[PDB]
């Protein structure tokens, strides 16, 4: 009103404080006969985070599909069968709400986030842009438009670039395949082509509904009659990728070589030696990287050098990873990084956009969420031997190698694996 | 006799496409009986609950507040101080960003490299941050370790070394700074906004400061910049997560037993050296840059005044949108809609600065050279247009939307943390949600085009640009589309 | 270093405008509109 | 309804003549509407398919040739022509759906005629 | 961008030629006050029609009703005596303007290229004013309106094979009488609507490279719109104009012309001092010197072949008499020679005018003679001052 | 010759005089030549390194400010003046010679002035 | 530019690039990036120094010695004696060239 905002406004109702101590709320989950996985937890935040999770991604593309995820990702949201993109977008601004959408190699999100008293609204405009998108033409063509520019400002970020460069030149099959596909399959993606790719892979025992604030009750009453009529399909077996090493090389030009080494490590599947993974990045624009997946992951180390310098910086990082593998790291290093990797998995986790992706990250990979509690156990477990031998056993396995820019100063994929 | 309509391939594909859209003229009901498109303005104060935010006042004048959760592992303290470039003198402009340097850079007790090999054994982090007029700092640590985080804050605010050998190398890396990553062009603009704005004011003056005064400043200067600001009366101590309000308050008063005891206010400081709004413009004319980058503010509202959140709810009004937004031709702001549906900016985004006494209210762009006649017009022209014709609708929306972001982006210890601690500084007091939300639906249609003729309709700006901008209006092509003379 | 490249890189709150067709009112003083 | 002819014998007759009328040139009655009489119908063409527009920019080429040199199809070109096989009215419906939505809601509009 | 919705009215295509013509045209940001004259001429031309269509509404052109009628205008009109000295002075004040606006290219350079042709449709825009204004100074039928026709339209006779029959088809008959002034008022009527286009087309030839500013130099780094800023300096001339048009029109309406048009055109008297407007002293001073008739039809035509020819001679690449001392002088010493032919014409023939007069014709042809050498002297100037 | 300062002493004082007139704004005489009065400025413009042009175009924009504010240089700036340091004539002459090559061995132009 | 729509040339050099290491990988072809230092006063500099007259063979078809020495001597007798270098070892290895 009219008083100033250091003095309180009259006449407002306060609701009564919250507990200083409140037990938090179990992940209710309910899997309906078709195999679609809902999963629900009780936070007091007003802020409520729902999503849906598709095992899909760009392993399930190749071939004539390439590109297919990416288009997805920007698609989003868009006209469905139900109301035009010009509604949706209004009626996600009148409950002041936010839609993000996200494409991995295997992994789609779709996740709104609104005020608690939102849910219908929330859950209604989520089940029906996934469902029943009509992609139509102008739409596609339009997204299609702006995907042209995205990858041509992609060469600009050498990280990503690389991230993306190691991944086809290690791997071969359908992780080798590019998230970021070329030029030449964006000329043939339609929007019929898209609803083949969906009408095939969206099935309900590949989807999680996955919510953080809500509760489970009325969120099976408006999620239920959305969802149940999908039919049930069988699983099907996930496209096999294998790693085999490789080298990318790509001369550009330029006064800064970069560069990425990469190994293999375990997947989510396996538990541990995916945690010492982690553990072994913090132990390590330069830095260590990680990409890790359901059955293999990736472990690799950034640089940044001179096109004179970039023969010394490769046996540098090189260098690093054999006395990691050497077993010259003090328990006070090993310490710092257990504490560094605990301390993050838990940092991100008071976010509440974080956790609903953790829940359905989860419920896709495993099927339950399993406690943060046995991760951190299995961290400060980790021992001086196991640093040591989980190097050793990965750096002696076939190499990974990528460079962009000047590269004509950089040596031979033999002549560093041999390092190795 | 004429083929049937599947035969000739233009004629089938015009099937193809009536057929779908025949598809599109019957939806399901089932998808479409919660979501409407109309925005209605809500009153649900029930989901509004949150821990009581505890306050203590110690006898030297320090205060402490918390917002205790204690499910929570983790927990966020620190130190918020009501200091900053706007209260050093143009002698001792730049102190204040070098102390933030130097503040992690030595004690008695504790050595740079023991420091940070603690912070690492704990996993902790600090941070420490330094505007025109609030200086912070705080760490993100485990619930275990905030005790050790506070003798940590305490020891670095009390008992700083400050050796001349660090002052050098420090000296060494901010006049580096100062001239080797100037390219964060976002943060130039407003920088030279702020300069042409508040000229001949301590508000114009850039947190980094001169080179001239970098190069000389000495142990005792960062050490008299402590005694007469760091007081105990202008201190914060603001803590979030798993704490508890009576432990943080004893560990509070058991260490900080050496502050300053220096009984001015920041009232009185502001008093004595007001900032003012010029009429003004700076153009950096460069070709050379791909892209052109503009912002043009008109004076704004200060932190109490009961206009500020009129002014909030105006720059939602206005909104923001980038190239990677997907419905910007579809939202409710007309001005991200004139933007997006010509393709007429790279980025643009509204902003409302606040501070003690004045503010900045105004819009930032980012456009190719051919763009920017076309776009200031629409700039101009949407935010004009607030003071003749706002719709229920619009002014509902915005209402809407600044309610859900102010509470969406409360996620974390440390949002909540500076939230305690900027708001114990600007309000003297954490405003409770219900209180901001009430404050937030009294700025109605009427209310929006009241504060807008005050602080918009015929009023002087402030114009700062760089890159390809010959193409941008001047400052006369400016000042008269401020109003409407059909009216 | 250029006095353009320099200007640029230090933003400068003591401007002085060119008087000689016209003085500038005292900063700090309320608009003549 | 009086417009239907399968019961108003006058529009049977309406649509006879027009349908004899398009026939001569090989023009559809969709081929009469034009981008710039009306920005609905130039937003409903640039969504139709590439074929479509190329289909009906040929016809519109084969009638003004036809118009310029002051004669008609031939004979046996006619008997094979579809005079009310429909194109473009479905979109423009929708188009123009969507420009109503746009109206009830307060938005801008997605395209404006210049003045002229 | 793409122009999908309506931006400024001022771009949509109902004004964006006025918006880019008039509005948004840019302009050298160091134009001074010299450069206001062009607009004083086009309201000097606005003046001249608006006033003379409400003066052609009460004229008649017969001789036995036309010194009656400007009589009757002047007296029971409503307003008629204003109408009257608007137009009548408003002449004056035309060639005032433009005359300065003349003169102001000299000195400057600005005929020089690349606006060649905005100089030579400039100097047809001057034979179409002279030509307008002394067929309007018949109009009355005074006893200066008689005998100043009979002159001019007698300048035909020059020619030696079909002189004779190009005056008396100008005359419409063997003297001047009411054939000729029915014609001439016709043709006063229309010629100012060609004034008009041609002063149009003069501006469009000027807009294809812009004005010249003072200092003569390549202006693309520092232009700014015409509206407004050299509107603002063009209004402030525009109300100076009108009060130097005021005090011309209300305290002094009968100065800039000569008693003798008072008094009804007589055939048979002539008046002992016959001269034209004051506008048209310096030609006819130039006439008078020669000693032959077809010499001085000859140095007449000379004058405007001149003229037309300054923009086309080789010449040095400075522009500005601010960077040209010599091409300075010799302008000042032009504009004291034209101000002397103008004094001279009003004066009789007698001693000593009459070599006052020859001396002064020659000394203005000196100028356009004088003019090219000294470019192909000072094209050498840049190798022969070094630094 | 007698426009050389050396020898005739009223070239001497033209020359003073044309220099004291350029100093007051910060220009070389140079500046004075026009791309737009010929085709040949024009093309030895073109010809000339970046770094000279974009000083030309500064010095052209620091004299339109002064000549706008009806200024001049302060002193201290006159001093350091160079009004007739060249850095266009000698390339100027070098395209004369070159398009007077051209028309001697019958070749067409390689530009040409547009008709007003 | 059009480089890339004859594969064989295309190839042809991205297997000389990836085939050695010292001097013959430099690529024939430069890359754009590396166009925007190239000006006369490198072509100059370079041209100095790699083109001496014990680097150079005058080979004629179809004149006769005597003239072909009458009009050739005077012209490159001025050029004067450089102690020869010898050209730049090179060393093959394997290497994989790909552009997806
Ligand atoms: C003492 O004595 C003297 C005076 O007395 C007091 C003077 O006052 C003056 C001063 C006078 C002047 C400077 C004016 C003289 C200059 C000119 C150009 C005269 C102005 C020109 C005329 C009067 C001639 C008017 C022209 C015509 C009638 C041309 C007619 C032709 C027309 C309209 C068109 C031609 C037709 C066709 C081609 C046929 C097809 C046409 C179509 C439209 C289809 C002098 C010198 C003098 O010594
Ligand atoms: C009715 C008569 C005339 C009108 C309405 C007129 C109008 C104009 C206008 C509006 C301009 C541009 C603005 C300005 O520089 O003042 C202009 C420029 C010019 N005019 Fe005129 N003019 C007339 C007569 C003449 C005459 C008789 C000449 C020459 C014999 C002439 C030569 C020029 C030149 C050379 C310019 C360009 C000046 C420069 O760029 O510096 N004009 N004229
Ligand atoms: C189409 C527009 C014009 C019309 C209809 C027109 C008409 C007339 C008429 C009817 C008269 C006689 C009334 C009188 O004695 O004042 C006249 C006189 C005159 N007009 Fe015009 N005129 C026009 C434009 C011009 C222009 C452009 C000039 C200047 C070049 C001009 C110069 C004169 C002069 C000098 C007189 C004689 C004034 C006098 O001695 O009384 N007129 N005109
Ligand atoms: C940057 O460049 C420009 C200048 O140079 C620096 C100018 O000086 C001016 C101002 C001067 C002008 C426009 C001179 C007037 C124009 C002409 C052609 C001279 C004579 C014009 C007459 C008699 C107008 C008669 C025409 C009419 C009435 C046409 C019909 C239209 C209507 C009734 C609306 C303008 C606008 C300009 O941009
Ligand atoms: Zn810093």
């Amino acid at each position: 009103a009219l008083t100033s905002l250091d003095m309180p406004l009259q006449g407002v109702s306060l609701p009564p404080p919250l507990a200083d101590k409140v037990e938090p709320s179990k992940l209710q989950i309910t899997t309906l006969p078709n195999g679609l996985k809902i999963a629900s937890e009780t936070t007091p935040n007003p802020a409520a985070s729902i999503g849906l999770y598709v095992d899909c991604g760009s392993i399930y593309e190749a071939p004539y599909f390439h590109g297919a995820t990416h288009l997805l990702e920007r698609m989003a949201f868009k006209s469905t069968l139900n109301r035009t993109h010009f509604r949706l977008v209004r009626e996600i601004e009148a409950i002041g709400g936010n839609t993000s959408a996200s494409a991995s190699r295997e992994q789609m999100s779709y996740t709104i986030d609104a005020l608690k008293t939102y849910v219908p609204e929330m859950v209604e405009v989520l089940i029906d842009s996934v469902r029943n998108p009509a992609f139509l033409d102008w739409e596609v063509n339009e997204e299609l438009r702006k995907m042209k520019v995205e990858i041509a400002e992609l060469a600009k970020n050498p990280m990503g670039f690389l991230l993306e460069a190691i991944h086809s030149a290690g791997y071969s099959g359908p992780l080798a395949s590019p998230l970021y596909a070329p030029e030449s399959a964006l000329d043939r993606l339609n929007g019929e082509l898209l609803e083949e790719f969906m009408t095939e892979n969206f099935t309900a025992a590949r989807m999680v509904l996955a919510a953080s604030g809500v509760e489970h009750e009325e969120l099976l009453k408006v999620a239920e009659p959305l969802t149940s009529d999908l039919p049930n399909v069988p699983p099907q077996l996930a496209p096999k990728s294998q790693y085999v090493g490789g080298d990318f090389r790509q001369h550009t030009g330029g006064e800064a070589t970069h560069f990425a080494v990469a190994f293999e490590v375990p997947g989510w599947n396996n538990e541990k030696e995916a945690v010492t993974a982690t553990v072994l990045q913090m132990l390590m624009s330069c830095t260590a990287f990680t990409s890790i997946f359901n059955d293999t992951g990736l472990f690799g180390i950034y640089g940044c050098s001179s096109p004179q310098f970039a023969a010394k910086a490769i046996e540098l990082a090189a260098k690093e990873l054999k006395d990691v593998a050497g077993g010259k790291v003090n328990q006070a290093h090993l310490d710092r990084a257990k504490a560094a990797t605990k301390s993050a998995v838990l940092m991100n986790l008071e976010s509440r956009m974080i956790a609903a992706e953790d829940i359905g990250r989860q419920i896709l990979t495993y099927g339950e969420r399993k406690p943060v509690d046995q991760f951190l156990k299995s961290v400060d477990q980790l021992t001086l031997k196991d640093i040591a031998d989980f190097t050793s056993k990965v750096i002696s396995k076939p190499l990974t190698m990528g460079s962009f820019g000047d590269v004509l100063a950089v040596p031979s994929y033999d002549t560093i694996s041999s390092k190795f | 006799s004429p083929p049937p309509p599947h035969l000739m391939p233009y004629d089938h594909a015009a099937e193809i496409i009536k057929n779908k859209i025949k598809k599109l003229e019957n939806p399901d009901k089932r998808f479409l009986k919660y979501a409407s498109p109309h925005p209605i303005l809500a009153s649900h104060n029930h989901i509004l609950s949150a821990p009581e935010t505890r306050v203590t006042t110690l006898p030297n004048g320090l205060r402490v507040a918390t917002e205790s959760n204690l499910s929570a592992k983790t927990a966020t303290v620190g130190v918020w101080i009501d200091a900053g470039s706007r209260f050093e003198s143009d002698e001792t402009n730049g102190t204040a960003h070098f102390l933030e340097h130097m503040i992690f850079k030595g004690t008695d007790r504790r050595t740079v490299r023991a420091l940070e090999e603690e912070i690492e054994d704990i996993g902790g982090h600090l941070n420490a941050y330094t505007s025109r007029e609030q200086t912070t700092y705080y760490a993100k640590v485990l619930d275990s370790n905030v005790n050790q985080a506070l003798d940590v804050l305490a020891d670095i605010l009390q008992n700083s070394k400050f050796e001349e050998q660090r002052i050098n190398r420090e000296r060494d890396v901010i006049l580096r700074e100062m001239q080797e990553v100037e390219g964060q062009t976002d943060e130039v603009v407003l920088d030279h906004l702020h300069a042409t704005a508040f000229q001949y004011t301590p508000l114009g003056r850039t947190i980094l400061g001169p080179a001239q005064n970098v190069k000389s400043i000495t142990r005792e200067d960062l050490q008299n910049y402590i005694k007469t600001h760091y007081t105990a009366s202008r201190m914060v101590i603001a803590a979030a997560g798993a704490v508890k309000h009576e432990e943080v308050v004893e560990q509070v008063k058991k260490l900080f037993t050496k502050l300053s005891s220096d009984p001015t206010t920041t009232s009185q400081l502001v008093a004595n050296e007001p900032a003012s709004f010029t009429g003004s413009e700076v153009r950096m004319i460069d070709d050379d840059l791909p892209l052109a980058q503009f912002a043009v503010a008109f004076e704004g509202a200060s932190w109490t005044d009961p206009d500020s959140v009129a002014l909030m709810v105006m720059q939602t009004m206005l909104g923001s949108w980038n190239k990677n937004v997907g419905g910007g031709k579809h939202v409710g702001s007309d001005l991200t809609q004139r933007v997006a549906i010509n393709e007429i900016a790279e980025s643009i985004m509204a902003f409302n600065t606040n501070y003690k006494d004045t503010g900045l209210f105004g819009v930032y762009a980012v456009a190719k050279a051919d763009c920017l006649d076309d776009l200031s017009y629409a700039i101009m022209y949407e935010v004009t247009k607030l003071a003749y014709r706002v719709s229920d609708a619009d002014v509902t929306r915005a209402r809407n939307q600044l309610k859900s972001s102010l509470l969406l982006h409360m996620d974390g210890t440390s949002p909540i943390a500076e939230d305690i601690g900027r708001q114990l500084l600007t309000y003297g007091r954490r405003i409770p949600t219900a209180e901001l939300f009430a404050r937030i639906d009294a700025v109605d249609a009427s209310t929006v085009k009241r504060v807008a003729n005050k602080y918009i309709y015929d009023k002087d700006i402030a114009i700062s640009a760089i890159g390809p901008i010959q193409d941008l209006p001047d400052y006369n092509k400016f000042r008269r589309r401020t109003y409407w003379n059909r009216y | 270093v250029p006095a353009t490249v320099e200007a640029v890189k230090t933003p400068n709150s003591k401007i002085v405008y060119d008087d000689h067709n016209h003085e500038r009112y005292p900063p700090g003083d309320p608009s003549k509109r | 309804r009086l417009v239907d002819p399968r019961k108003n014998f006058l529009a049977r007759m309406h649509m006879k003549s027009v349908s004899n009328r398009l026939r001569r040139y090989g023009l559809r009655y969709d081929d009469l509407y034009d981008p710039l009489y009306d920005l609905d119908i130039k937003e409903a063409l640039n969504r139709l398919p590439r074929e479509i527009v190329d289909a009906r920019n040929q016809r519109l080429m084969r009638a003004m040739d036809l118009s310029m040199k002051h004669e008609y199809l031939p004979d046996n070109l006619q008997a094979v022509q579809t005079p009310f096989r429909s194109y473009l009215q479905d979109m423009l419906a929708l188009v123009k759906r969507e420009r109503a939505e746009r109206e009830a809601l307060g938005a801008l509009p997605l395209y404006q005629r210049t003045i002229p | 961008t793409i122009r999908n919705q309506r931006f400024s009215l001022l771009k949509q295509p109902i004004s964006s030629t006025l918006n880019q013509h008039l509005v948004d045209y840019p302009t050298p940001s160091n134009l001074s006050y010299w450069w206001g004259f062009g607009s004083l001429a086009g309201i000097c031309l606005v003046i001249q029609i608006v006033t003379g269509v409400f003066l052609a509404m009460h004229y008649t052109p017969h001789v036995d009703l036309a010194f009656n009628s400007v009589e009757h205008i002047m007296r029971d009109v409503e307003g008629g005596w204003l109408l009257r000295y608007m137009h009548a002075n408003g002449a004056s004040m035309f060639f005032i303007v433009v005359y300065l606006h003349i003169f102001r290219g000299l000195y400057y350079a600005s005929y020089s290229s690349p606006r060649e042709f905005v100089w030579c449709l400039g100097v047809v825009i001057f034979l179409l004013m002279i030509v307008t204004a002394f067929i309007g100074y018949v109009l009355p039928w005074g006893q200066m309106s008689f005998w100043g026709a009979t002159v001019i339209t007698s300048l035909a006779s020059a020619i030696p094979v079909v002189g004779d029959t190009i005056v008396t088809w100008l005359w419409g008959g063997f003297s001047v009488d009411n054939a000729t002034l029915n014609r001439f008022f016709s043709l006063h009527y229309l010629l100012p609507f060609i004034l008009v286009g041609a002063s149009l087309l003069h501006l469009a030839a000027l807009h294809q490279y812009g004005s010249n500013n003072p200092l003569g130099v390549h202006s693309e780094m520092d232009k700014i719109a015409f509206y407004p800023y050299f509107y603002v300096k063009d209004l402030v001339g525009w109300v100076a104009f009108a009060i130097f048009f005021s005090i011309w029109i209300f305290y002094a309406p009968n100065v800039l012309g000569h008693p003798d048009n008072y008094i009804p055109a007589n055939p048979m008297s002539t008046p002992p001092h016959i001269v034209p407007e004051w506008y048209f002293l310096p030609i006819y001073a130039i006439l008078r010197s020669i000693p032959d008739k077809a010499g001085g039809v000859a140095a007449i035509a000379l004058v405007f072949i001149c003229l037309l020819a300054l923009p086309f001679f080789k010449s040095m690449y400075v522009r500005s008499s601010s960077f040209r001392p010599i091409y300075q002088g010799m302008f000042w010493l032009l504009l004291a020679d034209c101000l002397l032919l103008g004094w001279i014409g009003c004066q009789p023939v007698e001693a000593p005018f009459v070599t006052i007069g020859q001396i002064s014709s020659l000394v203005f042809f000196l100028f356009f003679a004088i003019t090219p050498i000294l470019g192909r002297v000072g094209r050498g100037i840049p190798n022969s001052y070094t630094d």
